[PDB]
């Protein structure tokens, strides 16, 4: 069948204006596999960002991480744009500092 | 220590 | 202990664009330490702890041969299950690999795992008894009767029992001033005016390990963790995770709940409460 996929946006650190951070993007309980995750920065691609190998969970459903470096300021969004067969649409999200 | 599957479906 | 040992094996088919991605991810507890992936420059298993550099070459050399035969296993096992459901050659299709193992403080195995899925779906799976079978369906039902053919299921059960665990007890070795660790959550509450009469109360659990862990909201006893905002736990990346939990109550009723975090690293689970 066709899970949709969960997206968490957060950083790895608790965000500082100007301190380096790293920004990730799990996403989970997807199927199939084939997805496409994509992190942004105020609307532009960040090329730099890595993959942790892909995997799923007992239940079957996949699971990915995405991360990227990233020093954080009151100006700049940062996103992530997930594309999955599950849906009609991509999906993005913003990331919060609250969350 | 990766295991080989054996036989096919 | 106790301990795991874990490989989530895939393997999709690309109808068209060459032969199926077979990817192998190898974990011990929730940290990762090996992997696969057709799909690399020069396919091979490689390290993903610092760890697991600690180990010599024929080590890889076997673990990559291994790999490569399941690359091949995988291709037609696909091309196998296509027909025994009679889909169409044209579409992509997974077929998934679970397999490792459980194992007690007493370091023998305690619970093995050899498990495979078709599309998203459980297709056939080796039972707690390591001798029997047990089929999704009937084309699975093929499956099994191939698998015992051959007894198949002696020889996986012959892995778990030693392999697994032996090379799990090696691992945890090599990684133990990692594997052994246990960071504690570090908690708090954070308040977010909701609207004119609400505000959202959330307590994080930080920079924990291992991934386990339980955070509830209560209400003067009243567990809610039905009405809780709760998300499912992530990676920091740093190899130790977060999670929280959050609750959306009254002005000035906001000490009325409390937030409690149970984990391994600590004593005695906390608890907090605003203001």
């Amino acid at each position: 069948i066709q899970k949709t996929p969960q997206i968490q946006v957060y950083s790895r650190h608790p965000p500082e204006n100007g301190k380096p951070n790293i920004l990730n993007c799990y996403v989970t309980q997807f199927h199939p596999p084939h997805i496409e995750i994509q992190m942004l920065k105020n609307g532009k691609k960040i090329p730099k960002v890595e993959m942790s190998d892909m995997s799923f969970s007992k239940d079957w459903s996949f699971y990915i991480l995405a991360h990227t470096e990233f020093t954080p300021t009151e100006t700049d969004t940062y996103a992530c744009r997930v594309k999955h067969d599950s849906m009609a649409e991509p999906k993005t999200v913003y990331w919060d500092r609250d969350m | 220590t990766y295991q080989r599957t054996r036989a096919l479906v | 202990g106790p301990h795991s040992l874990r490989y989530f094996v895939t393997a999709v088919s690309r109808p068209g664009l060459g032969e199926p991605r077979f990817i192998a991810v190898g974990y011990v507890d929730d940290t990762q330490f090996v992997r696969f992936d057709s799909d690399a420059d020069n396919p091979r298993f490689e390290p993903r702890a610092p760890w697991m550099e600690q180990e010599g070459p024929e080590y890889w050399e076997e673990q990559t041969q291994r790999a490569k035969s399941d690359e091949q296993w995988f291709r037609v096992s696909l091309r196998t299950a296509q027909r025994y459901y009679n889909q169409s050659k044209g579409g992509s299709h997974t077929f998934q690999r679970m397999f490792g193992c459980d194992v007690g403080s007493d370091w023998r195995l305690l619970r093995g795992y050899q498990q495979f899925a078709y599309d998203g779906r459980d297709y056939i799976a080796l039972n707690e008894d390591l001798k029997t079978w047990t089929a999704a369906d009937t084309a699975a039902l093929i499956t099994r009767r191939k698998w015992e053919q051959a007894g198949d299921a002696e020889y996986y059960r012959a892995y778990l029992e030693g392999e697994c665990v032996e090379w799990l007890r090696r691992y945890l070795e090599l990684g133990n001033e990692t594997l052994l660790r246990t960071d504690s959550p570090k908690a708090h509450v954070t308040y977010h005016p909701r609207s004119q009469v609400d505000v959202t109360l959330r307590c994080w659990a930080l920079g924990f390990y291992p991934a386990d862990i339980t955070l509830t909201w209560q209400l003067n006893g009243e567990d809610l963790t039905q009405d809780m905002e709760l998300v499912e736990t992530r990676p920091a990346g740093d190899g130790t995770f977060q999670k929280w939990a959050a609750v959306v109550v009254p002005l000035g009723k906001e000490q009325n709940y409390t937030c409690h975090v149970h984990h391994k690293g600590l004593p005695e689970p906390l608890t907090l409460r605003w203001k």
